[PDB]
């Protein structure tokens, strides 16, 4: 029958139908539980809300997230997530639909072992898979090889694939993407006096990030433009009807991607993490990887991050070779793009993971099946 | 060409000439008339 | 009078009577001095 | 006059008097920057703790290590290396001691030329000598002849010599050890959902290593021992107070030694790097290598290596002829021990590097002199 | 030529000379009008009374804090603070005398440009110097490391600090402290049939907080105990010769503190706050935080709260090590006794902000030259 693909994310799950190039089901990660007392009689206020509807009235919700740095944290959080992008969002039966699932280079084994647990017990499917996204990623630019960075809501990795193979031993991660970004800009809107201390104000912050934040250029002559004249200040209404005016947050933000000691990591930028990927590659698969950076994620909007990228590698790279940053406009949904590429293929039939399979083999042949 | 017509770089290399044939007098290295290229990075070696 | 100044130095039984020569002498020796 | 032994090896600097059994100052060369903002004015906030200070205090220092594979590439911080085990663990005048040092096999000219300039212009000594560090595990070993595998922090090199004259040519390098095993150790060890990614967790991981981790004597035997009961799980404890448990980790962390593709290098293990310095000897004296395989180096104290190399090497070799493993239980300190051997010997008198030979023929005599 | 320090704490403003071991002048910070009809002329009627006098004379004032939360809101009121606390209380000319001011963490950046200006031009100095409170309480606990839980009138912060080094991505902060609980005691007192709506009600109820509150050890026993047996229960005397007696609020009261639910605060306690501080800190020294916990503020002035915070965070930390709550009985002036051993430290006569630098530099300085 027709595929599913659900991109669980690490702050949205996008979920939709194989063959399209839209995601039919795009929602937040989150699961909102009521805090205050309630007072009606007639029930119908559930104890837990999920998705959009945890968005509408979260003036009085307690937010978790249950994937924390790809890493699925309260496994009952995350159940009722994949029962309400199963039941509710795209209305399917798990048992009759194959279902492609999306998972982070480097994590634990056990978190893989949990999820094909979970898909193969609770929500028991026909046939699934587990793929590394950055795969995904360039497989929606239509090319084999590149290299990915994939930059999402917990974890930022760098992923180099020569001729569809993905090279294990030079993938590497940081634990710095989009919500660290959050809690950062979260931080530094107190200098302005704009406290924000609630896990409903987050999502406030973060539709700021999203709407007014980009990457400078050159980030010391964005300093001296910011605090010389207010030409890059922009104002934002609050859903309470309050304007803000920010300036130098806007690229103070972002610019942890480039400097991560402002958040007292250790680790360096994503461009070195990318240069240094590419050094721990052999030297004759380098020309492929230099001209295709391809780059997604959801981190990955701030519309300045291309010329960056591009400034960064090729201060890093050696002078005498090519460097090209291909940036799609859809790389937020480029992993469900192609997840719907891959899963619209009759070559890949047989690679699936029948419900025989798990019963032979444990929950287990993930680690052997699927790389 | 900028190599070919640099003007300053005789008169510089002069300059560390007479300073290292001052500085290795009684050696075997003095009394040079001149070095390689490489002596530039070792300029910082010689501390105070 | 500078370079004199700073880059200056701050330092201002012999016979063993061996008929072998020092290779085969220190073969020896170093053999000899693991008991 | 007592002459100085100051191994300056990769890892640790080894460092005491001559004439003895047991180096006095033993400590890592660390240069120990911090990395955040001081707020307590006085007390001695040195800019750059060095030694074992910068391991005491390292959880507020960014640690950088001057020799790297080998190669002493930071200059200033060797400097600092220098100055800290003379000054502070020693306190003796380098003006009135000779001081024994010690070099890898196939080093640039140019480091030999730094490191006399240093010895003679800065650090001003009677006398000095470089040495070769397998010739003086050899030394120490009691026996002019065999094969050294030293494998330090950076390098594993393999070097015979026959009669005291080294083989130059069959000298080769290897660039895996104790290091690269930590990094790989990290890798591992987020499999179990434990991160280590800061360089004050290198010091964690590394002890790690030190206390827990051994050489399988077979690797597949040990897979279906630990797929199979989880008898060989070991617990350790972190400095935050926090306890985890290792597996399989214990003994797939030094089989890089024997598989480098697990990092990713197409050269085989250091079996190998033995066999094939054997067949680049003349074929008479083959047969007194193999039964004089001497090890040094920290990354030989796992106790399990020399069956495993005695097996290694029989696979290897024909076996016509007699394999014997030369493991000393102080071959960590045999670099020092040789040293001391040949510090006070009454031949060596006329093998030192006076500054009458230093002020007539550069720091240049060094190459001409020794081998 | 010797130094102030003035704390301009949220409630109770702190002021004295450098050396000295007491503050030479502590008293509540209210600015009082008057709100009814004056009909007898003459007699020096005030329009503003400020310190001790609006406190004896409350009956016919409306007391204003120009400090909430640590951010000045009223401008005119805290130049009426300034100008009493330097020409009434210590008699003294500012502009003969260089001025410590300390401040909360994450802090609102215009607060200090607006201190540094009023300070630099209204009541102009050679010098000032704007400091953390944390570090001042460690000053005077004499400790170099230690984690630092300050909780004025308005703030309650945590900041780590380890070897003289602080930790800024590990400092927290949370706008709850004994204000909130002064209008929480109110909100409770209301249970009992005592009504306290006014300005002036809030120093009695405050009163009431200071001299009968304490912090229980175990919260639902204590409860049972208040519930079942009248023995908790205390009387106190108003001003107006009425007796009331309270039982549970004398520790619901500051469970506040451990529990901020009851205000409906989303955020966890102040022993949370800590331990998240202390996790958020590098692995290797929280073996020193957890020994090191000093207390500061007026708000520990309970005695209950070192008992609490010991068990709380036992709870909370693992098993294998010890948990040391430093509570010294002087720990109200502990900001103050830090800031007077700053003031007489030799080497902080370098980092005064002085005149000319404020004029070469405008208002920023204090950005670059304060932590
Ligand atoms: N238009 C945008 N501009 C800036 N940031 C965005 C935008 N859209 C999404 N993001 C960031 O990306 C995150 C979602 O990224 P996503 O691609 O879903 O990563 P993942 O799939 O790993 O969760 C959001 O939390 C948001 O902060
Ligand atoms: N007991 C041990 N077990 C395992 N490995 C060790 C042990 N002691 C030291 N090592 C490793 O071997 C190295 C010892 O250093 P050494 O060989 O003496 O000098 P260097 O490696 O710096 O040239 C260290 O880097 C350490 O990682
Ligand atoms: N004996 C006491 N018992 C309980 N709480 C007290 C006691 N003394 C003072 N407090 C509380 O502590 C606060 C004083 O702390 P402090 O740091 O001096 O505040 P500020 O400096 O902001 O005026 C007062 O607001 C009071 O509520
Ligand atoms: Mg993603
Ligand atoms: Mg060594
Ligand atoms: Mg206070």
């Amino acid at each position: 029958t027709t595929a599913l693909v659900c991109d669980n994310g690490s702050g949205l799950v996008k979920a939709g139908f194989a063959g399209d190039d839209a995601p039919r089901a795009v929602f937040p990660s989150i699961v909102g539980r009521p805090r205050h007392q309630g007072v009606m009689v007639g029930m119908g206020q559930k104890d837990s809300y999920v998705g959009d509807e945890a968005q509408s009235k979260r003036g009085i919700l307690t937010l978790k997230y249950p994937i924390e740095h790809g890493i699925i944290t309260n496994w009952d959080d995350m159940e009722k997530i994949w029962h309400h992008t199963f039941y509710n969002e795209l209305r399917v039966a798990p048992e009759e639909h194959p279902t492609l699932l999306t998972e982070a280079p480097l994590n634990p084994k056990a978190n893989r072992e949990k999820m094909t647990q979970i898909m193969f017990e609770t929500f028991n499917v026909p046939a699934m898979y587990v793929a590394i996204q950055a795969v995904l990623s360039l497989y929606a630019s239509g090319r084999t090889t590149g290299i990915v960075l994939d930059s999402g809501d917990g974890v930022t990795h760098n992923v180099p694939i020569y001729e569809g193979y993905a090279l294990p031993h030079a993938i590497m991660r940081l634990d710095l993407a989009g919500r660290d970004l959050t809690d950062y800009l979260m931080k530094i809107l107190t200098e302005r006096g704009y406290s924000f201390v609630t896990t409903a104000e987050r999502e406030i912050v973060r539709d700021i990030k999203e709407k007014l934040c980009y990457v400078a250029l050159d980030f010391e002559n964005e300093m001296a433009t910011a605090a010389s004249s207010s030409s890059l200040e922009k104002s934002y209404e609050l859903p309470d009807g309050q304007v803000i005016t920010i300036g130098n947050e806007r690229f103070r933000c972002p610019e942890t991607l480039f400097q991560p000691s402002f958040i007292g990591m250790e680790s360096a930028g994503i461009h070195e993490t990318t240069y240094n990927s590419i050094m721990k590659c052999d030297i004759d698969i380098r020309k492929d990887l230099y001209a295709n950076n391809v780059m997604s994620g959801g981190t990955t909007m701030y519309p300045g991050i291309a010329d960056r990228m591009q400034k960064e590698i090729t201060a890093l790279a050696p002078s005498t070779m090519k460097i090209k940053i291909i940036a799609p406009p859809e790389r937020k949904y480029s992993v469900w793009i192609g997840g719907s590429i891959l899963a619209s293929l009759s070559t890949f039939q047989q690679m699936w993971i029948t419900k025989q399979e798990y019963d032979e083999a444990g929950p287990s042949i993930v680690h052997r099946k699927c790389f | 060409e900028s190599l070919l017509t640099s003007r300053q770089l005789p008169i510089f290399c002069q300059l560390i000439l007479r300073i290292g044939n001052f500085l290795n007098y009684g050696s075997h290295t003095g009394d040079a008339d001149g070095f390689k290229i490489s002596t530039l990075l070792k300029l910082t070696e010689t501390k105070s | 009078s500078s370079i004199e100044r700073l880059f200056s130095f701050p330092a201002a039984e012999p016979k063993e009577i061996t008929f072998l020569d020092a290779k085969k002498s220190l073969n020896l020796n170093i053999f000899l001095k693991q008991f």
